[PDB]
């Protein structure tokens, strides 16, 4: 579409052109070329809010969105007609596709995000630190074309896995896995962040040990 | 101390023989 | 009872056999062996790894 | 301290296939080989496509792209491969792209994983890239199904 495309292009241009050029080639020690990245690539860095980016640091955050649907969808548009790509999954009314990227099985998933995703995201997608200044987020916000897109695309420091390396009913898997790990409730009682020891350990010293020694301060005596 | 059995190379390498594979396990 | 020795060789290789540690799946158990890299499906049973 | 002049983010390339190549004025983004395959090899004989976009970093004059060799065959240019003065020159329609192209005629044999070396000349600049193959958006093929052992 011929409107797409010059919406697309027009919000481009005053959003993205001081750090990826005006012929998306990149802007050298400033923001990479942006062909062939596709829609997308797009679609997970706009919807995520994390483009446009602000400054340089280790790692560009996730933040609320300076892009409504049909606008991400322009811009995704214009990125494409500019080398191709990947592209977001659709739906039958050519909407983002959301409920149907839910995969069929579960264990299936949760075996491979444990192969793939956990190294960096942890047993359930609580998040994890890397190297310096960087860390794999919480994925307890994302919508299943996010996590989709996501895989799809590498974003900054998250390796790329392509739809012969992680087929879609693979991908599909994975993010039924990331939604109902993010979704299901816990069972023996507060969940304490989901990390382990670190906040168990938290909680029994604040706790428990602070709660035993009251007692015994009330039913002892001083000095 | 450093490991050593371990040294970086200059020398630049050539492609890998396609494999082709003996019989008999 | 206990006390193993840890380098007795008791794995097959492509030239005798050899101890635990020095060797792993990527030992070649004859010449010219083909060993692939293979990848984990997911599921459990029915090709668990493929080329 | 991570957001001084040796900047992480900022350094980072873009997480495509192709490469990058600065040929004097011209930028060449996301250069690959189109070249599907089905064994080890594609033969020598087999037409294979080359495909980037060319980006004049000027913004005064025009530009043409001429003479694409390399040492896998021969390049065969289609289309009107003037670059504008502020715009762009798509070469090849890429995977997912719902007119000039380069075809490769090859005389030895590519694989993909290797990178080949391809030699642009413009008007104004020239310069060798390593071209990598990418198969695009293209599935899985399939794999026979593995017996019993
Ligand atoms: C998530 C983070 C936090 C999690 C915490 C969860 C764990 C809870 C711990 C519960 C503590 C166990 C205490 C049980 C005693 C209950 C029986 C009773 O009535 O005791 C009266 C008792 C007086 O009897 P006593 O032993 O003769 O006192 C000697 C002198 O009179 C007093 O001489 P003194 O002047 O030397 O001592 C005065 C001292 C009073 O404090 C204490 O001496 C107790 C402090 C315990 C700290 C534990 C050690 C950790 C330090 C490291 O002054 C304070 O420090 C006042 C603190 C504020 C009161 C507490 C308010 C908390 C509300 C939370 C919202 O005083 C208290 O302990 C009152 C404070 C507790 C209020 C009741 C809260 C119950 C419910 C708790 C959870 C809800
Ligand atoms: C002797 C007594 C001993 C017993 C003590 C018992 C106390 C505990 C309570 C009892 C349990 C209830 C019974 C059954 C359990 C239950 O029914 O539980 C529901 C659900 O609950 C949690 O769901 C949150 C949402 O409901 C979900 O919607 C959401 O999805 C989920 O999100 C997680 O999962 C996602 C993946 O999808 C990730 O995306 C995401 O990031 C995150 O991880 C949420 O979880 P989370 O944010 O963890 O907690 C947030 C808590 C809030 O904190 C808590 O109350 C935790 C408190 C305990 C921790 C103690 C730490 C101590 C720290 C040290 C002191 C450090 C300081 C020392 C150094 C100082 C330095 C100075 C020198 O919510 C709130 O009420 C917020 C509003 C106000 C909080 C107040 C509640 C009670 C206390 C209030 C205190 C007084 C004033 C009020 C405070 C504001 C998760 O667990 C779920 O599994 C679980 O299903
Ligand atoms: C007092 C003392 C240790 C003297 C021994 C001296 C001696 C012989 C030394 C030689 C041995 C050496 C070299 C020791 C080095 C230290 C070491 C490596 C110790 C090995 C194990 C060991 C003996 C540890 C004992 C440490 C100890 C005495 C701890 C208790 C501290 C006290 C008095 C706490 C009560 C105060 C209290 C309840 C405070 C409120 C709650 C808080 C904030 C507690 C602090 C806290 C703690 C203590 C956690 O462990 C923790 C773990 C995970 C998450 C969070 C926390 C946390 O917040
Ligand atoms: C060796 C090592 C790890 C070094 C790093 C140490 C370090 C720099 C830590 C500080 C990190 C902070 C606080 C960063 C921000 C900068 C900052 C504000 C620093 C302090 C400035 C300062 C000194 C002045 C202000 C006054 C002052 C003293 C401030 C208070 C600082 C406080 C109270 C912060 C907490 C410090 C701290 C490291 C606590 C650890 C808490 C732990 C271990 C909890 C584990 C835990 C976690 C992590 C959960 O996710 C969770 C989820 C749900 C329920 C429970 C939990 C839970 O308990
Ligand atoms: C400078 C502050 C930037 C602005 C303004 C915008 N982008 Fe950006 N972008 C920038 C960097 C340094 C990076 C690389 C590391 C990272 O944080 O991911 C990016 C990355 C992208 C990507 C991903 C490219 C990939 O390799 O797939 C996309 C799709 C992207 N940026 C798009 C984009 C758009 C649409 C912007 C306008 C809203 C935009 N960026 C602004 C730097 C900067
Ligand atoms: C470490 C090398 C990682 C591995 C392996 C995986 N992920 Fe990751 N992921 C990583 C980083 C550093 C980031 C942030 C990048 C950014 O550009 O800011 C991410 C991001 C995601 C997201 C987006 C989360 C959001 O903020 O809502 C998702 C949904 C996600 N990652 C999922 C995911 C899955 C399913 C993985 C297994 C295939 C996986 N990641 C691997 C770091 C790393
Ligand atoms: C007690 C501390 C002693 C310091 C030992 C330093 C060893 C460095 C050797 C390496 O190489
Ligand atoms: C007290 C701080 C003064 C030094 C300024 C350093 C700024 C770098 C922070 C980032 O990284």
């Amino acid at each position: 579409q011929s409107a797409l495309l010059r919406t697309g292009k027009q919000l481009f241009e005053t959003s993205c052109v001081s750090c990826h050029g005006a012929n998306l080639q990149g802007v050298p020690d400033r923001g990479p070329s942006l062909i062939g990245t596709g829609e997308a690539a797009v679609y997970f860095q706009v919807s995520t809010g994390r483009m446009p980016a602000m400054r340089g640091e280790a790692q560009a955050p996730s933040k609320p969105p300076h892009f409504d649907e049909s606008q991400i969808d322009a811009l995704g548009a214009y990125v494409q007609a500019n080398g191709g790509g990947p592209t977001v999954p659709r739906d039958d009314h050519g909407a983002v596709a959301q409920e149907s990227l839910i995969g069929g099985d579960v264990a299936r998933g949760g075996d491979l995000f444990r192969l793939n995703c956990a190294s960096c995201h942890n047993f359930t997608g609580k998040g994890g630190a890397l190297s310096s200044g960087k860390y794999a987020p919480d994925l307890g916000d994302a919508n299943p074309a996010q996590i989709y897109t996501a895989m799809l695309t590498g974003p900054q420091n998250m390796p790329k896995f392509s739809d012969r390396q992680l087929t879609p009913d693979e991908k599909r898997d994975i993010v039924a896995y990331v939604r109902e790990s993010a979704e299901t409730p816990s069972y023996g009682g507060y969940g304490l962040g989901g990390f382990g020891p670190a906040p168990e350990g938290m909680a029994m010293w604040i706790i428990g040990m602070v709660a035993a020694i009251g007692v015994a301060m009330w039913i002892g005596s001083r000095a | 101390c450093s490991p050593p059995g371990e040294t970086a190379s200059s020398e630049p390498g050539t492609t890998p023989a396609i494999w082709t594979g003996s019989p008999s396990p | 009872g206990l006390i193993k020795n840890p380098w007795k060789p008791v794995v097959p290789t492509a030239e005798g056999k050899k101890a635990v540690l020095w060797t792993s799946g990527w030992t070649p158990r004859f010449k010219g062996e083909t060993i692939y890299l293979a990848r984990a499906t997911g599921r459990p049973g029915e090709s668990p790894f493929v080329k | 301290c991570s957001a001084g002049q040796i900047s992480q983010t900022t350094t980072q390339e873009p997480a495509v296939n192709g490469v990058n190549a600065q040929a004097g004025q011209v930028s060449l983004r996301n250069v690959h080989l189109r070249a599907p395959q089905q064994t080890d090899y594609v033969e020598p004989g087999t037409t294979v496509e080359l495909l980037f976009v060319a980006a004049n970093d000027s913004t005064e004059g025009s530009n043409k792209l001429k003479s694409i060799t390399s040492d896998v065959g021969e390049v065969t240019l289609t289309g009107d491969s003037t670059v504008p003065a502020d715009g762009v020159l798509i070469v090849g329609e890429p995977d997912g792209q719902i007119a000039v192209t380069a075809e490769v005629e090859l005389t030895k044999p590519i694989t993909n994983g290797l990178l080949y070396d391809f030699t642009f000349t413009f008007e104004d600049g020239e310069t060798t890239v390593a071209v990598p193959i990418s198969a695009g958006e293209q599935p899985r093929r399939p794999v026979p199904p593995a017996g019993p052992g």
